[PDB]
RNA sequence: GCUAAACCUAGCCCCAAACCCACUCCACCUUACUACCAGACAACCUUAGCCAAACCAUUUACCCAAAUAAAGUAUAGGCGAUA
RNA sequence: GCUACCUAAGAACAGCUAAAAGAGCACACCCGUCUAUGUAGCAAAAUAGUGGGAAGAUUUAUAGGUAGAGGCGACAAACCUA
RNA sequence: CCUCCGCAUAAGCCUGCGUCAGAUAACAACUGACAAUUAACAGCCCAAUAUCUACAAUCAACCAACAAGUCAUUAUUACCCUCACUGUCAACCCAACACAGGCAUGCUCAUAAGGAAAGGUUAAAAAAAGUAAAAGGAACUCGGCAAAUCUUACCCC
């Protein structure tokens, strides 16, 4: 009915889908960790 | 949404993370048979504190004190000031070799003693 | 005002620094002879003065004396504030130049009656930022003139024509410490006994107690 | 910043200019 | 000792000894109502209370029955002119219940030349009265 | 920037000199004035 | 028991304390190592009252009277530390010849930077444990890429240093006439 | 601090230069001559010689230096006038304010000529340093002065928490070569007869 | 507004220092120097142009030829974007065809 | 008359030369920055497409090792564009 | 982490009828039939009233899985972070 | 005068109307300093080998079934010590806001708890939401839409 509410907040589902650990076993992840240093942005992860 | 730059800590996690996370506190025991904890006085530490009778030592220092230049201790210099004595002493009067070299002081393997210099047990 | 800081919370630490506020003129003054109706003392102030500076004279500081005042005055209607400076102490040029400002002034040396003369030296002591400087009092009795001119340049009162015979004693000091420093003017005595001066041409009124919402 | 001088100082003509027509001298 | 790795012990071997701690505690006023008995801390995170009893007991000589532990959180609230989050360290607490009869209480801290120019002159200096006008009371004229 | 114009104060100011005495914003702006003083002339 | 947390109720409201000279290094080499064990406790206590009275002074809003103390005994204590290191430092280049003090190696991560990594002490062995063999000390080829770009950022940054302080120089030498 | 950073006349931490120099602040530098610490030969306390700017002519004693700035602020040399008093209802008491000078505005004196002598950097021959006149040589001395962290070396008492120097300079110390926990140990008298086991390092 | 209401600082031209009156000196050297050297190895610059004159592609692809091996992976991106760029404009797009 | 307007520094870009990086107090691959236990868990794959050919389907420069010249020649190619 | 579907183990359903119910009236609860307001709105889909179901193919909290040449889908060419 | 709300737990954010000072619909939810939530509550666990485990729940008794259901140990070996660590605040979360929206669980079912529709004045039009209506009672209307009332029968899918 009424959008924008998506985001209900769970941290247990915030850092198993976006936490170091996962972004470390995909190798893909390795790349996307390497490029945020790269960026210089100040967290690399969640 | 969540914010990123705040760092990590027991407080923001659900119930599980905020009793499996721990702010810095070292290990004591352990915990088995229904979340009964164990500590051992082995593991507890044991402050080692001297008497202060006699002691005539201050924390500060007078001012009348003049300056000395500095001396950073070194290993050459300790073994030619503290061992050198003993190993001319005995060279120059009896005989010795590279063996009995625990006599003048020296732990050829460091298992078997207490304190282990590396990797040291002992702190500080 | 310290209520305040605490209040607040602007804690600080004291002022630790090296260096030290120098300055020129001691506040206040020393010892002021109380004027008439109308010593040793002082012998040993000249001796000192005459120890720390032997090139000096007690018959020819009045004409310097009067010098100095007729100049100061002279760069008062000028606004020559850097000789005002040079030749008056830092706790003169405030009462001197404060009032005056936003107007002009006029003064003119017309004569001297009687002869300026001394009345007492004072010395002081060794406790004053580890330095000393000396006092001197002199009784002057001259004819003047002076008018004033406001923003507007209207007569405030006085008139630059017809002097006023007018009787005063002046201060002067010096810091004998340094070689650099001169005699200056410092205060006055304003004895109660003096007559006023002459009051405005304007009229002025003063409010009255302002009565909090309650008769009293 | 513009850089150059010319422009300044045809400006500082027109300035003063004006400050003459504002306040003349005798 | 903080920012120290301790030595892994296994059953049957010797005892942890610290010989040069470096543990610092701060006594501190409350400003919730205690009893008498009850003494506050502020301490580091990583200390624990069977530790700090240790330490009371063994530094200071002091008799001690019973220590409660709690964790306050700095407020992270605060923003710089950049508009970077600012916070303030977080601290341990502990709280000791003293033996039979120390009955402690905080007792009080605080409860008790150029200036001298300064007021001398301002005592000195007289307030322009009204009749004057505004004018410079310098003049004798 | 290597190359940029500083007398577009005057060069405009002439247009407006021109259209002084006009009425509304045309006197003071300039693609107001531009297209009347023209038509003016 | 409780009032060496608080120093002589006689400075209790003073504005100044004395205060001596703070400790020197080669006076701690100099000295035994037992008097060292108590001057340990010792500026433990003077540095807990010292903590006391400038929380206390916080709490009740005014300036502590001397704070140069604290920094003096900070750095006695400082200088005490390192004197052991260095005995402690010199006893084990002697016996053995380590440095460190804690056993660890170069090693190279996922991200290609060779890191220092230390040992953890630890019951079993590494080969039997699993979450040891999950950190997986190695790098693939594809961080090449990603690591020249840091050395071209690495690179970037020292040349703008460079040109940075050449101007400099030019700059002031020209005004200077020397 | 912050880079490019000022140094006024008033310290770092002092209210007024926070005041002055918050940490949003991004001013212009300031450029200065370069000068090495060696080439320095500006102590505070030393005679200085003015004879351009204000006042000019005349010489005194430095009050203090700032090496950041190539600065030198001497006693009662320079010196403009500003109010300390509270403005709200008081005029503001009037005080002569002293302003710096440069390395190469000022030029050092000597002792007995009093005139003002540019200098040379040598060494004596007993050494370490020395700092000598122009034309005519004169060893000119460095001058004596208070340190900021002791008050009084000599009217100086030892207080109860200071410890004696005669303790002070006494040692006691021993190459016993062995460590210090073994050393407290047997001197406590204490003992530990279970051996420390082997562990696993990685 | 653009104009500035003070004057700038007068700018200084020393028109007498060493490179101005040194100017121009040993550019015929290879005339009346017996052909000991050619003007086109006394010149400064990068190594892709030493003599040589070239517009913006010929310039390109010329470095990338002769210093685009030392080239950063990012500019080299670059410069390979500007060939491609240049190349089509160049060959497809204007008038006069 | 206000709102405003003006500044010249910070620094940066292009070249050249030269090869460059890592507390060694504690912590950080489990949910990263978390003192401490039995897993057998490991990578080596043509790039394609837009676009041009006025459609599109074969095709369409993108480097891999001396700058210039030979040479835009020999050649290839819905023998067309083009390479 | 919304949504479509599924997996593991959980929770909710008063009262009145019938007294068996993919039954009825009807709370909580789910949905959204109709009307009006609102349309830069309280709201990037709501408010008030009225309505369908409300022991089931029910509703729902928690963690996991299915990822685009695809997934899911009681095919509405639906849904897959407005 | 309202309460279809409240209290607390969970999930979630993280000091976010507690003390002190300040200037800045109204000027505290804005800034600087100070203090804070104390574990018994809830997390933070189980030595191995082999071995055992047909018989739902529905007050579980009867009857009654079908969709066939949520729970147990045993023999041996080894087994000293001890309660440490972590969360504990708030007027709070997801919707860009102090958003009439959304939100699981236990008790309260009208509250012992929590709140305030009106800044003040006049009572013009038009507009929204209600209330009442003479006689007629769908003739309005595409259509009994809406409101009112409590009502019959028949067709297509
Ligand atoms: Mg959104
Ligand atoms: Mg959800
Ligand atoms: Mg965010
Ligand atoms: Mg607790
Ligand atoms: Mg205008
Ligand atoms: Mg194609
Ligand atoms: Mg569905
Ligand atoms: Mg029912
Ligand atoms: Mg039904
Ligand atoms: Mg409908
Ligand atoms: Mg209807
Ligand atoms: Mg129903
Ligand atoms: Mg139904
Ligand atoms: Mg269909
Ligand atoms: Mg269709
Ligand atoms: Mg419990
Ligand atoms: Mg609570
Ligand atoms: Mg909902
Ligand atoms: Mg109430
Ligand atoms: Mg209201
Ligand atoms: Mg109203
Ligand atoms: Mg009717
Ligand atoms: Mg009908
Ligand atoms: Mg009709
Ligand atoms: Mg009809
Ligand atoms: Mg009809």
């Amino acid at each position: 009915k009424a959008r924008g509410n998506e985001y209900q907040p769970s941290n247990i589902k915030r850092k198993n889908k976006h936490g170091w650990v996962r972004r470390l076993s995909t190798p893909a992840g390795v790349q996307v960790i390497l490029r945020r240093m790269l960026k210089g942005r100040k967290s690399l992860s969640h | 949404g969540a914010d990123r730059m705040s760092k990590w800590t027991s407080k923001r996690g659900p119930r599980s993370f905020r009793g499996r996370k721990g702010r810095g506190a070292k290990g004591i025991g352990f915990l088995t048979s229904g979340w009964r904890f164990v500590q051992i006085k082995e593991m507890v530490p044991e402050f080692v504190v001297p008497d202060l009778t006699g002691f005539k030592l201050k924390p500060y220092v007078s001012y009348l004190a003049p300056e000395s230049e500095e001396t950073p201790l070194t290993a050459a210099q300790l073994f030619s000031e503290a061992v050198a004595p003993a190993i001319e002493k005995d060279f120059k009067d009896g005989t010795f070799d590279p063996d009995n070299l625990e006599k003048y002081g020296f732990e050829p393997t460091q298992e078997g003693k207490l304190f282990q210099l590396y990797p040291r047990n002992f702190l500080r | 005002f310290m209520q305040h800081a605490r209040k607040a919370g602007l804690v600080i630490p004291p002022e630790k620094s090296d260096r030290s506020i120098h300055l020129a003129c001691t506040a206040g003054i020393f010892d002021a002879y109380v004027p008439p109706e109308g010593t040793m003392a002082s012998q040993v102030s000249i001796r000192r003065i005459k120890d720390y500076d032997a090139n000096f004279k007690i018959k020819d500081f009045p004409e310097k004396a009067k010098d100095i005042f007729i100049e100061a005055h002279l760069c008062l209607n000028n606004s020559d504030h850097d000789r005002l400076h040079t030749l008056v102490t830092e706790h003169c040029f405030p009462d001197m130049t404060w009032d005056i400002k936003y107007k002009t002034v006029r003064w003119s040396f017309v004569e001297s009656l009687e002869p300026s003369h001394v009345v007492q030296v004072r010395c002081s002591s060794m406790m004053n930022q580890g330095n000393v400087y000396g006092q001197i009092t002199v009784r002057m009795h001259t004819r003047q003139t002076l008018a004033i001119y406001d923003r507007f340049g209207r007569l405030m009162y006085g008139q630059e024509d017809v002097p006023k015979d007018v009787l005063e004693y002046v201060v002067f000091e010096k810091q004998l410490t340094n070689p650099y420093g001169s005699w200056r003017m410092h205060t006055k005595i304003v004895p109660p006994w003096a007559p006023p001066k002459q009051p405005i041409l304007k009229t002025v009124m003063i409010p009255g107690p302002q009565l909090k919402p309650e008769e009293e | 910043v513009k850089k150059g001088f010319r422009a300044a100082f045809r400006f500082q003509k027109e300035l003063e200019r004006q400050r003459l027509l504002r306040c003349p001298p005798p | 000792a903080r920012n120290v790795v301790y030595p892994l012990y296994r059953l049957g071997g010797p005892q942890l000894r610290v010989f040069r701690t470096n543990f610092f505690i701060q006594l501190v006023r409350p400003g919730v109502a205690q009893p008498e008995d009850t003494v506050q801390f502020r301490i580091p995170m990583e200390m624990t209370r069977v530790d700090l009893r240790n330490y009371l007991e063994g530094i200071y000589n002091v008799p001690v029955a019973a220590v409660r532990t709690r964790v306050q959180h700095g407020s992270n609230k605060r923003r710089d002119h950049r508009n970077v989050r600012i916070k303030k360290p977080d601290y341990k607490v502990a709280y000791v219940q003293l033996a039979h009869g120390q009955t402690f209480t905080f007792p009080d801290l605080f409860p008790e030349d150029l200036y001298s120019m300064l007021e001398e002159e301002r005592q000195q200096r007289q307030s322009s009265d009204p009749r004057r006008g505004g004018v410079p009371s310098w003049f004798g004229l | 920037l290597r190359n940029r114009v500083t007398d577009r104060y005057f060069r405009i100011q002439e247009v407006l000199k021109h259209a002084r005495h006009f009425r509304g914003r045309k006197n003071r702006c300039y693609r107001l004035a531009v297209r009347t003083v023209i038509r003016a002339f | 028991g409780l009032e060496e947390f608080f120093d002589d109720p006689k400075n209790w409201g003073q504005e100044k304390v004395k205060s001596g000279a703070a400790w020197t290094c080669q006076q701690l080499r100099n000295k035994s190592n037992e008097d060292l064990h108590k001057l340990w406790y010792v500026l433990l206590k003077e540095r807990n009252m010292l903590l006391t009275l400038e929380q206390e002074a916080k709490r009740q809003r005014l300036p502590m009277p001397s704070p140069e103390r604290l920094d003096k005994v900070v750095d006695s204590m400082d200088a005490l530390d390192k004197v052991v290191q260095e005995r402690e430092d010199a006893l084990r280049l002697l016996q053995t010849g380590q440095e460190r003090a804690r056993p660890g190696a170069w090693r190279r991560d996922i991200f290609g930077r060779i890191i220092w990594h230390k040992f953890k002490q630890w019951v079993i062995p590494w080969h039997l444990n699993k979450r040891y063999n999950r950190k997986r000390f190695f790098a693939l080829p594809y961080v090449d890429h990603f690591l020249r770009l840091e050395r071209e950022k690495r690179a970037r940054i020292k040349a703008r240093k460079e040109n940075l302080e050449r101007k400099k120089a030019k700059i002031l030498l020209k005004k200077f006439p020397h | 601090l912050p880079p490019h950073y000022r140094y006024g006349m008033s310290p770092p931490g002092s209210v007024a230069d926070k005041r002055k120099n918050p940490p949003w602040i991004r001013r212009r530098p300031v450029v200065v001559e370069p000068i090495s610490d060696e080439d320095w030969y500006l102590f505070c306390g030393d005679t200085v010689e003015i004879l351009e700017g204000k006042d000019a002519g005349k010489q005194g004693k430095v009050v203090q230096v700032i090496r950041q700035r190539n600065w030198v602020v001497v006693g009662g040399l320079n010196t403009h006038y500003r109010y300390i008093g509270k403005t709200m209802d008081y005029r503001g008491t009037m005080i002569p304010s002293e302003a710096p000078l440069l390395h190469r505005q000022v030029k050092l004196v000597d002792p007995m000529d009093r005139k003002p002598t540019e200098i040379e950097w040598r060494f004596t021959e007993a050494g370490e340093r020395v700092r000598v006149s122009t034309r005519s040589g004169r060893i000119i001395p460095k001058p004596e002065f208070p340190r900021a962290d002791g008050i009084v070396p000599e009217t100086w008492i030892d207080g109860p928490k200071d410890t004696s120097v005669e303790d002070a300079l006494e040692r006691t110390y021993v190459p016993c070569l062995k460590t210090l926990q073994e050393e407290v140990m047997e001197a406590m008298g204490i003992k530990e007869t279970r051996k420390y086991k082997k562990v696993y390092w990685y | 507004i653009g104009i500035r209401l003070t004057l700038p600082p007068p700018k200084v031209v020393d028109r007498w220092n060493e490179k101005r009156a040194m100017f121009g000196v040993y550019d015929n050297i290879g005339i009346l120097g017996n052909f000991e050297k050619h003007p086109k190895e006394l010149i400064r610059g990068p190594i892709w142009l030493r003599g040589w004159k070239g517009n913006e592609l010929q310039r390109c692809i010329r470095k990338r030829k002769m210093v685009g091996s030392r080239m950063f992976a990012d500019d080299l991106h670059n410069l390979n974007k500007r060939i491609r760029y240049l190349y089509k404009h160049f060959n497809r797009h204007g008038k006069f065809r």
